[PDB]
Formats: C-alpha cells, sequence, structure tokens
C-alpha cells in the first residue's frame, strides 16, 4: 500500500493551466508516519536516484534559509547573488526531506504556500519577489 | 596526468622543484587497499595463524594497562576489521561498518580506550563533544586567500573516511551535532548546503561513541532510557549498547590495584600466558583480513531467524517492567550479520560456520545482561515420576479419559528404558488423587 | 629555617634528573590496602572514587621519595599520600 501511492508521485496528475483561473497544484504530497528503523530512510534514496531533479535533505541540516533561497555572492563580480534551494532547483521532479518532525518553526511556515500555490514569496533586504517551486 | 589526482588521497607526487618569479612543483609522476602482498609481510601474518587461539590473542592484546573487561575488548576487535560492503546491482549499498557504544559511570577507563583505537587504526581521528560543534564535525566552508574560491575542508568525519572515528562525551553534545551523524549510520554521507555548495561527501566511518549518565552515577531505580540523554532513535541504529557499571568488590579491587602498580613499576604490562603483539604487527594482519570477503551459508540461516524470534518475544515481554530496554527492531537483526561475517575474516574462512553465529550472538546478551546481577539458580533433577506423567499428558491430549484400563501407556514406558515395576507404583499414586 | 627562592628552584631540576623511585613491595601493600578501604566507606561517596584514585597514590608515593633523594619508595612515602588524598576526598583532619 506505500509503495502504491510513491508509484502514482512520480507520475502525477495532468496541470490544467487556466487563463482565468488560479493554479491548481497538481503533486501529490505524501507523508511517512510510524515507528522508525523500518526501510523509512531506504525509500528517499532510492526516489533521488530515478528523479533526474531530486534532491535529499536533512530536519536540522536545512533551516528556512537553506530551502528558499540564500543570498550569495559571487567570488568574481562581488555582487549580491540570488542562488536557488532545496525548493527551487527540483523544478520537476520529487523532493526527499529527511526527518520532517525535527524541522523548526519558521521553517514549517514556509511550506505552507508551496503546497498550496506552489509559490515562495521573500520579502527580505528589501527584495519582495515571488519564486515559483 | 591531469584530472587524476582526488582531494583527500596520500600519493607520492613526484616533480622538479623550480621557482617562479613563489615556489611551485612542476607534476611528472604520480589506504588499506594500497598495501602490497609483500612475501616479507605474509610470513608475519602465517606466524601468528599457526600458533592457535588468534582471536582470544587479539582480544587481550589491545589495551596493557586495562585490567578486566574481556567482553568489551571482544567488541573493539572486529571493529577495526568490520563486515563486507555487500553492493546490491539495484542500487543498494549495505553498510558493512558496526556500530559500537560504550556507557556506564565514567569510571572503567572510557577515555583510554578512545584513544587505544585510534593508534592502531591508520586512518582514526579522535574528538570530543563540546569541543567539536557542527562545523568541525562535518565540513569547514572557508576562503582561500589565493584563488578566492569556496573550498570544503575536511572535519573528523571526513579525514577519517575508512576508519574509526572515536567520539567523546556523546552525552554532552547539542543538537545540531547530531544531524550529521544521523546520515552516516544510514547512508554514510554526509549533506551539506551551505554558501550555495550543495554537495555530498561519502563518510564510510566507525563512530565509536561514549555516552556517560546525566546524574553522574547510574540509577537503578530508573529506567535505562531516563538515565541516559539519548532518545531511541539513536539507540537502534547502534549495534552493540554495552554498559560497565562500577559495581564496587572486594575481589575486583583487589586485582585492578596489582594491575596498575605494575604498570607505574616496570613501565611494561604483567606476564600472563601469552607474548604481546606490537602495534606494527597487528596493522597487517587486519589489513589481510579486510580483502577476504566471506559469504553466508546456507545450514546458518535458519539459525538466525529462530534467534530473531526468541530476541524479539523476550524484549516484548519486557516492555512493562524495569527494565525496558528498546524494541525489536529490524535494524538489530542487520548487526548480527555484521557481526558474524566479521568474525570468520579473523579465522581466515570464506564461509560462515554456526560458531560465528553464537559467538554474535553472545556479545549482545553480555551488554543487555549488565544490568541484572549474577545470581543465577537451576535445579531439574527431582524423581523419574515427572517423566511418566508426561505420557499421561500425551493419552490425555488425543482422548481425554481417566479410566483405570490403561493397556497403551504400558507400551509406551517400555520403548523408553524403564522398568515394569516402578510403573506400577506410579499409576497407584496417581490414581488415588484422581489423576 | 626557611630556605631561600633561588635555593629551593635547584632542588627541584636536580631530584627530577638523577633520583628515579620505584615501587617496592613494602609500598605497594599500603596503597593496595588504602585503596580499597576507600571504596568501601560509606562516607565517601561525596566524591566518586574511580582507577584514577589508584594511579594517583602511587604518582605521590613517587613524587615524595624524590625530596629525600631515595631511589626505593619506603612505607613513610606511602603513608603521607594516603592522608593528602584522604583530606582532599573527605574533607576532614583526621
Amino acid at each position: 500500500d506505500v509503495k502504491k501511492g510513491i508509484l502514482l508521485q512520480l507520475f502525477g496528475g495532468t496541470n490544467k493551466t487556466f487563463t482565468k483561473g488560479g493554479r491548481y497544484r497538481g503533486d501529490i504530497n505524501i507523508l511517512l508516519c510510524g515507528d522508525p528503523s523500518t526501510s523509512k530512510s531506504q525509500i528517499l534514496q532510492y526516489v533521488h536516484k530515478i528523479t533526474p531533479r531530486g534532491v535529499y535533505t536533512s530536519g536540522k541540516g536545512s533551516s528556512a534559509v537553506g530551502l528558499t533561497a540564500y543570498i550569495t555572492r559571487d567570488v568574481d563580480t562581488k555582487q549580491l547573488v540570488l542562488e536557488s534551494g532545496a525548493l527551487v532547483l527540483s523544478d520537476g521532479g520529487v523532493c526527499c526531506i529527511d526527518e520532517f518532525d525535527k524541522m523548526s518553526d519558521s521553517t514549517r511556515s514556509v511550506l505552507h504556500e508551496v503546497m498550496e500555490q506552489q509559490t515562495i514569496s521573500i520579502a527580505k533586504a528589501g527584495i519582495i519577489t515571488t519564486l515559483n517551486a | 596526468l591531469v584530472r587524476s589526482l582526488s582531494p583527500g588521497d596520500i600519493v607520492d607526487v613526484t616533480g622538479i622543484f623550480l621557482p617562479a618569479p613563489e615556489t611551485y612543483l612542476e607534476a611528472q609522476f604520480v589506504k588499506f587497499a594500497s598495501f602490497s602482498l609483500t612475501s616479507d609481510v605474509e610470513e608475519r601474518v602465517m606466524e601468528l595463524i599457526t600458533s592457535g587461539d588468534v582471536y582470544n590473542r587479539l582480544a587481550k592484546s589491545i589495551a596493557p594497562e586495562i585490567y578486566g573487561n574481556l567482553d568489551v575488548k571482544k567488541a573493539l576487535l572486529l571493529l577495526l576489521v568490520g563486515g563486507v560492503d555487500k553492493r546490491v546491482g539495484d542500487g543498494m549499498k549495505i553498510r558493512g561498518d558496526i556500530n559500537v557504544c560504550l556507557m556506564g559511570d565514567p569510571g572503567v577507563a572510557k577515555s583510554q580506550l578512545l584513544k587505544a583505537i585510534c593508534k592502531i587504526s591508520p586512518r582514526g581521528v579522535y574528538t570530543t563533544g563540546k569541543g567539536s560543534s557542527g562545523v568541525g564535525l562535518t565540513a569547514a566552508v572557508m576562503k582561500d586567500p589565493v584563488t578566492d574560491e569556496m573550498i570544503l575542508e575536511g572535519g573528523a568525519l571526513v579525514l577519517a573516511d575508512n576508519g574509526i572515528c572515536c567520539i567523546d562525551e556523546f552525552d554532552k553534545m547539542d543538537e545540531s551535532d547530531r544531524t550529521a551523524i544521523h546520515e552516516v549510520m544510514e547512508q554514510q554521507t554526509i549533506s551539506i548546503s551551505k554558501a550555495g555548495i550543495n554537495t555530498t561527501l561519502n563518510a564510510r566511518t566507525s563512530i565509536l561513541a561514549a555516552a556517560n549518565p546525566l546524574y553522574g552515577r547510574y540509577n537503578p531505580r530508573l529506567s535505562p532510557l531516563d538515565n541516559i540523554n539519548l532518545p531511541a532513535a539513536l539507540l537502534s541504529r547502534f549495534d552493540i549498547l554495552f554498559l560497565m557499571l562500577d559495581i564496587p568488590s572486594r575481589d575486583d579491587d583487589e586485582k585492578l590495584a596489582e594491575h596498575v602498580t605494575y604498570v607505574h613499576m616496570h613501565n611494561k604490562q604483567p606476564d600472563l600466558d601469552f607474548t604481546p603483539v606490537e602495534p606494527s604487527k597487528m596493522r597487517e594482519y587486519i589489513a589481510y583480513a579486510k580483502t577476504k570477503r566471506p559469504v553466508m551459508s546456507e545450514a546458518v540461516n535458519d539459525y538466525v531467524v529462530q534467534a530473531y524470534i526468541r530476541l524479539r518475544q523476550d524484549s516484548k515481554r519486557e516492555m512493562d517492567s524495569k527494565f525496558s530496554f528498546g524494541q525489536a527492531t529490524p535494524r538489530t537483526l542487520l548487526g548480527i550479520i555484521r557481526l558474524s561475517q566479521a568474525l570468520a575474516k579473523l579465522r581466515l574462512a570464506d564461509m560462515v560456520d554456526i560458531d560465528d553465529v553464537e559467538e554474535a550472538l553472545r556479545l549482545v546478551r553480555v551488554s543487555k545482561e549488565s544490568l541484572y546481577q549474577e545470581t543465577n539458580k537451576s535445579k531439574e533433577d527431582e524423581s523419574p515420576t515427572t517423566k511418566i506423567f508426561t505420557i499421561i499428558k500425551k493419552m490425555l491430549q488425543e482422548t481425554g479419559k481417566n479410566t483405570l484400563s490403561y493397556e497403551n501407556i504400558v507400551k509406551t514406558v517400555r520403548l523408553r528404558g524403564f522398568t515394569m515395576l516402578q510403573l506400577s507404583n506410579c499409576i497407584q499414586e496417581y490414581s488415588y488423587l484422581n489423576v | 629555617k626557611l630556605v631561600t627562592i633561588p635555593f629551593l628552584r635547584k632542588y627541584v631540576q636536580y631530584a627530577k634528573e638523577r633520583v628515579i623511585p620505584q615501587l617496592t613491595q613494602e609500598a605497594i601493600n599500603v596503597i593496595v590496602k588504602n585503596y580499597t578501604d576507600l571504596r568501601n566507606d560509606d562516607n565517601t561517596k561525596k566524591s566518586p572514587i574511580t582507577a584514577r584514585t589508584l594511579e594517583t597514590l602511587i604518582r605521590l608515593a613517587t613524587a615524595h621519595a624524590k625530596v629525600r633523594l631515595s631511589k626505593t619508595v619506603n612505607k613513610v612515602d606511602a603513608k603521607v599520600a594516603a592522608n593528602l588524598l584522604r583530606f582532599a576526598l573527605l574533607g576532614e583532619d583526621i
């Protein structure tokens, strides 16, 4: 019953785009629960190797900055650049996150907009831009 | 020769020293798998095999300044060798390393055992808990003062690849330091996502931590999970969980005081029944056994499954008791396989026998029986009337009648080995009480 | 009669480079008997007596013999180390 749901996540429903209507998220958000040591971490390592744009992150290892877009700088021009995160580089694949219950409160609030409108709106340092994810 | 130097290798770069009007080196010619099979080294390995009892000799040669703890030193010998890394063709890499954790009161020479295994292993890095945070344990993203490029400096879990990682004070660690530990004990990788560097570094190390109780000494009135400030998720990944309790005893303290005074006097170990093995020759025997990959036998597969059922049944009945340990997780089943495969490498055998499975299961029962006392009583040699009563229970199971005419039970007693005179006295005794 | 400051520095360097004390059979039985009695006393529960106390008594006995320029550890050097350890663990002058 668990493998039957992950198989549909790789395929997923179509994206019926509308011109005068809102965008509906067609992805399948699956959450695994139960006791650990039950081949839970092995599933996240197999979907990443199949998806060409899949990533693998942890709970405490990535806060609300590593998943969004960290404001990095170029080592050639010394300018404020915008680098993509774990949720932006996976434009079209499945994101595998380990230890979902060990995340901070500032990181769980950002995923509320990604699982609804599939958009990440960041308004920091006077830069209010909406990133698609 | 370009595109052939990997960061983290130990090679002999041969070139010329030419200055630059800065001094550079023009490259001209460029681990356990780098040691060649020299005829002189192979002769020293065969000298220890023909001597007999190689498993008990190397188990007592480690830590010559620590007396006692024979079962604790046996697990440290398999940590230097380890199991096999069976790579499945589908894409699964089974971890062959062993996860051993030492616990108990801080007085069983915990700091000496961690430093003894570090000098023996060629790629061992010793570290603490509070002194090494999340930056020193994983990888530090520093800036290059020349090319101005963000490199990845190796810390404790990176420089100790294919070795043994010694971690001291596992209970005094922070919450941000256990992030990379959960990934090494599962996938042997380190997920780094800092300074725009989203790369994964391999970490095939052997974590050997040493936890300490929160209240200093151990409390038998409290649960083992509440006495140690460690969650149940970390105990499931560890294969062996020792517990060296400092029990005051007049016999153990007398033998320990004599061993300490002998070391601080002659600067050597007391004379036993065998010669101590030098650390220069011990590294040749471990590296030679790592090349041999033993295969599990088919007759020993039935004993592993039957042992997991008896181990899971005993842990389920002790869930409401005072010594409530961890649940029978599937990770504990794979730990016995890795311990049995590592025991076959020391005997230079390509097949796992039944003796390797019983020896691996004994180390797990010892670490689990450290809380119980040494008071074991067993008696089962009463009158032979109880053995005859078992034959009567077989007739009642198929039928269930308490008649006086018994003509079929007499034929079963004769086939066993008992006489007919003692059988008549047992039937009359049970017939008086109507059984 | 107190010794001067520069004369006390010369006694430390000369004793730590020419006198090597050794544990005799008489000093071993005193340290072993004193170590077992400290771990069995109920009043020594304020400080955890581990394996370091066994090595501390041997280091204090060897350092006390270097003051008298003696190559052997007698029973007098073992009584000073036993009384110094009891004052630091219990805190009472016995």
